[PDB]
RNA sequence: GCCUAAAAUAGCUUAAUGCGUUGGAGUAAGGGUUAAAUCUGUAAAAACCUUGCAGAAAGCCUUAAAGUAAAAGCAGCUAUUCAUGCCCAUAAAACAGUCUAUAAACGAGAGCUGCGGUAGCAAAACGGAUUAGAUACCCGUGUAGUCCCAGCCGUAAAUUAUUUAUUAAAUUAAAGCGCCUAGCGAUAUU
């Protein structure tokens, strides 16, 4: 009863992170633009923020 | 690739420097393992002796080690 | 899974370096994928420099991609890759699927509990 | 902006999965009409069931690869285990035997 | 005239030094070896060749207008510290000492032991 | 098995592999 | 005395692209350490060694240190002073 | 090089192993064309064309090229090695069809261009093409096998074949079965490209090739059993020339060999030069085959003369 | 969910080295020995700064192997396929054993056939020395081989006999086998 339950917490979570996935070409190309207008710091300086999942 | 600077022309203490480098980051153990080829069979006692030679020296400075603790022996 | 892909290219126009990553991305919704994150850290000096047959680069433009497909995918970026002549190296590394073990997941929900059932 | 709920379920379910765990997934719910109760999976009938569901999967994997020694190793243990469990099976529970060999499709040369 | 800074590059490979003097853009001006001394096939090796060809090559940079010198040394031998010191004491200044001597990760395959 | 008991054997093989050698390229073989 | 990190950081930090965080693992000549010397589990070694190895195949980082870039520290430190202007500015 | 054990084992796929039955086919090994889905039958009515064989004989009527004729009909296919009429139409493949006049394949492509009819053409097939694939030429297209481009979108250690000298002829260079041509770098107006043979030289970058290799990878396994395999391809038997008499050859007399090897018409063949000093084409090649630069070529008998 | 000196498959990185390699600068040696010489150069070498091409191998981590991969064996990076190992949570009312007469598979290095490759090292071979002789040890060149793919060969000073109980080991008593009966001596016959 308890693991059915955390699956459910899970599927929550994922719910609002979907908010800023992208899936159409027409968000894409909006991304990739806001990307190279501003561009971040590389681990030579600070350290990055390691991605562990979704 | 090291570095030694020269301060008030005291070239042996450069020198010196040099020597502690190589020691310290492996330019001699690199150098004696490519003057020639062994078999990784032949290798391997070589390691053994090297290894032997090392830790007969460590158990004798222990022993005097232990001299100078217990008797206050000035070396 | 989620993949990582980092990606060094020449040091060109911001079009260029556009048009190389938007490659990418159609190749990962074609298969029936989807992008997470997208970012670019601009021009870095590198530790040394990539010779190219008559050409050196002592610099170069860096960014990233994260994205979720299939297992075939990783094939198919390679492949963008190799055939683009604007960048200089690449990799790709797999993450792991979740943030979330179970276990944490349990923990939580058995202090929810408790909460409610205190009160 | 909104929620994309279509892509979380993509991500939960096997899609983005490797071969082997889409395949594992299916071998189990094959074993769903066999099975003692809900959450049996150490009844001497689902561990056969699971044996002989491997094996199939396996000759298509090895008819490409055919230099992965190791892999067929451990297929060929296992592919007499199977036998002298089913052995077993008929000389002590005859009903049980005959229910795995009806569902498998098998040939009853499991005597001594 | 005076105001030169060069490089000097010494070799030594257990059985010859060689010394070669250079500008800071790699082109070469002057060269000694023990050889070109007097010094042959057996006395090549000893510490006193080695003063000598240390001291032409002092002699011939000073003439070339060369006093301040950097000194690049490869190899792991004894011939390098009388080099060095015979060029300081010739009056020509010492600003760095570096060793450049190459290790491979890997590589090729030595030769074989001899069996003397 | 002790170092002498390879010396005895390695002997007789050193003689057997010689005369194989040299009626490896004979029409009639010496036997 | 010498600043050490705590294994949390270690394993939420060793990454390739880190180069400024795996650099405290590295001798001054540039080569990995012993586990003796970083203190570190057997995982945590690992990890470490491997990061540095692909940093080195990308070209962040060098196999040992080279005279044609003694330039870098400079260029380092004048990134980082920007860097933080700009960041404090915002 | 033959031996009889790689008879014998039969191992290859795609090869008939002929049992010993008679003496004539105790050595003979050929090629399985059903096995491997290559069509044997007659070529295309509107790419082919029925011709007389020459046997060696010009306009004058006199044998310029000893040693042939005698064979089977003869029978011609139209191959378009540039795809520059087709560029933006993509192909379907409707066949692999073999050839006795060259050693490779042969692939029949049909076109659909947009307010015509369909198009029929022949194309040397590449290494890894079957039927039902879809080749496609010009700009804008993917860098895979059967794809043709301009040298200046190719990468450098991609394999190619079928490549252009002129901006526009036609492929000429890479056609042998199972043979490729590899690009080493890229100048301001030239390649440097290695061709099969092992020579390096430069080809203007507007040049075409296609991507891959050609499609027979089996023309080294195959043993002729019989002499009259080769006379039923149009080869006639040649003789000795030490066999002869003095007035036919320069090796005619009763002794063997009495001067060092030469051509029939007295020109040492075991090392001597053939190729012009002073050809206006040194200026292209870079390294000649076996590593011989242009330049020792080029100026040899100079320095002997100074 | 993660890990892996496990296997198969496919991409990627270069410290050093070699050259009938490019340009600049420069001029007598370089290489080697107990001591010498053959050899490479002065018609422009080695050394120094640069250019091109190529093969093999994987510094520090790195230590046993503590993986034990069944044995043979196994650590440059990344990914796929697959098999293990770790944590956390589950599952079986009847089934699963030890050993091997006989039979099969895997199997270092060397060697053989075909295809591709050939830097370094190096049987054979050819020279220079040492010596009463040197047919060896030493020095200079150097082909097969070592490398890739597909086949053949099935041999090593190719680990401690296997299993149950006890035991830190050990020791004690049992279950199923293989081998030995003084040495010496075959290319016996099949
Ligand atoms: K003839
Ligand atoms: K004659
Ligand atoms: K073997
Ligand atoms: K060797
Ligand atoms: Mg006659
Ligand atoms: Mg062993």
């Amino acid at each position: 009863r308890l693991i059915k339950k955390a699956e459910n917490l899970r599927y929550a979570m994922l719910l609002e992170e979907s908010r800023n996935w992208i899936d159409s070409e027409e968000e894409l190309e909006k991304r990739i633009n806001q990307s190279l207008e501003n561009p971040e710091a590389f681990g030579f300086i600070v350290d990055l923020p390691i991605a562990k999942g979704l | 690739a090291f570095v030694a600077e020269v301060r008030d022309g005291n070239v042996d203490a450069a020198l010196a420097q040099v020597k502690k480098y190589r020691k310290t980051e492996g330019v001699n153990d690199s150098v004696r393992k490519k003057e020639y080829f062994l078999r990784p069979s032949l290798q391997k006692f070589r390691d053994s002796e090297l290894t032997y030679a090392k830790n007969m020296g460590k158990l004798i400075h222990e022993r005097v080690n232990w001299v100078v603790k217990r008797k206050k022996i000035k070396l | 899974p989620l993949y990582e892909l980092l990606c060094l290219a020449k040091p060109l126009g911001k079009a260029e370096i556009a048009g190389a990553m938007k490659i990418v991305g159609q190749t990962v919704l074609k298969r029936g994928g989807f992008i997470t994150e997208v970012q670019s850290y601009g021009e870095q000096q590198l530790a040394y420099d990539i010779r190219r047959p008559f050409e050196i680069y002592p610099s170069a433009h860096i960014f990233k991609m994260e994205f979720a497909a299939p297992t075939d995918i990783v094939r198919l970026v390679t492949h963008e890759m190799r055939v683009n002549e604007n960048v200089l190296r690449w990799v790709v590394v797999r993450r792991p699927r979740f943030k979330h073990t179970l276990q944490e997941l349990l923990e939580e929900v058995k202090a929810q509990e408790n909460d409610d059932f205190k009160a | 902006q909104n929620a994309k709920a279509h892509l979380v379920e993509k991500f939960l379910g096997p899609e983005f999965r490797p071969r082997i765990k889409q395949l594992k997934a299916k071998r189990l719910e094959a074993v769903n009409d066999i099975k003692r109760h809900e959450a049996d999976v150490s009844s001497p009938e689902v561990r056969v069931s699971l044996m002989t569901y491997r094996i199939r999967d396996s000759i298509p994997l090895f008819d490409e690869c055919k230099k992965e020694l190791t892999g067929m190793r451990k297929l060929e243990i296992m592919f007499n285990k199977r036998r002298r469990i089913l052995r077993g099976l008929r000389k002590h529970n005859f009903p049980i035997y005959s229910m795995i060999i009806n569902k498998l499709g098998m040939r009853d040369i499991y005597s001594d | 005239v005076l105001q030169l800074e060069g490089v000097v590059h010494i070799l030594n490979t257990s059985n010859n030094i060689v010394l070669t003097l250079t500008d800071k853009e790699g082109r070469v001006k002057a060269w000694t070896t023990p050889s070109s001394v007097g010094y042959k096939n057996a006395k090549k090796r000893l510490p006193v060749a080695a003063e000598t060809a240390a001291g032409e090559l002092a002699k011939r940079a000073l003439a070339l207008g060369y006093s301040t010198v950097a000194v690049k040394i490869k190899g792991i031998g004894t011939m390098t510290q009388y080099a060095v010191q015979m060029l300081s004491s010739s009056g020509i200044k010492i600003t760095q000492l570096v060793d450049v001597t190459p290790v491979p990760y890997g590589g090729c395959r030595p030769s074989r032991k001899r069996r003397v | 098995i002790t170092t002498m008991q390879w010396r005895k054997l390695k002997i007789k093989k050193h003689k057997l592999r010689k005369r194989r050698k040299a009626n490896r390229m004979r029409v009639v073989k010496v036997r | 005395f010498r600043p050490r990190s705590t294994h949390q950081e270690v394993t939420e930090m060793a990454d390739f692209k880190n180069v400024s965080f795996l650099t405290q693992f590295l001798s001054p000549a540039g080569r990995i350490q012993p586990r003796r010397v970083t203190k570190l589990t057997e995982p945590l070694q690992r990890r470490i060694a491997k990061s540095v190895k692909l940093a080195r195949n990308m070209a962040l980082m060098a196999g040992e240190a080279r005279l044609d870039k003694l330039h870098l520290t400079r260029v380092r430190q004048e990134e980082l002073h920007r860097y933080q202007l700009k960041k404090s500015v915002q | 090089k033959y031996t009889y054990k790689f008879k014998q084992a039969r191992a290859v796929p795609g090869l008939v192993y002929w049992k010993p039955r008679t003496p004539g086919l105790r050595h003979k090994i050929s090629i399985d064309y059903d096995f491997l889905g290559v069509y044997t039958g007659a070529p295309h009515k509107d790419l082919s064309a029925a011709v007389p064989k020459l046997s060696g004989r010009n306009n004058h009527g006199r044998i310029t090229a000893r040693h042939r004729g005698g064979g089977m009909k003869k029978v011609l296919r139209q191959v378009d090695y540039s795809r520059e009429k087709v560029d933006g139409i993509p192909g379907v493949v409707e066949r692999v069809e073999k050839d006795p006049n060259r050693s490779g394949f042969l692939a029949l492509v049909k076109y659909q261009p947009e307010g015509q009819l369909p198009i029929f053409k022949y194309h040397l097939a590449p290494a890894e093409i079957k039927a039902g694939d879809v080749l496609l030429s010009g700009d804008g297209a993917p860098v895979q096998a059967g794809s043709t481009l301009p040298l200046r979108s190719i990468p450098l250690g991609t394999p190619i074949h079928n490549l252009e000298l002129t901006p526009g002829k036609g492929g000429q260079l890479a056609r042998a079965a199972n043979v490729s041509a590899v690009i080493q770098s890229k100048q301001l107006e030239n390649a440097i490209v290695k061709l099969p043979s092992g020579e390096i030289r430069l080809i203007n970058l507007d040049c075409r090739a296609t991507v891959g290799r050609v499609s027979n990878h089996l023309q080294r396994m195959i043993n002729y059993g019989k002499a009259g395999e080769r006379r039923k391809l149009g080869w006639r038997p040649s003789v000795r020339g030490i066999a002869k008499n003095p007035n036919d050859h320069p090796h005619g007399g009763r002794t063997n060999g009495g001067r060092p090897s030469c051509t029939p018409w007295g020109v040492y063949c075991k090392g001597q030069r053939t190729r012009r000093r002073n050809n206006y084409t040194n200026k292209f090649i870079i390294t000649r085959k076996g590593g011989q630069p242009i330049r020792k070529f080029a100026e040899a008998k100079k320095l002997k003369a100074r």
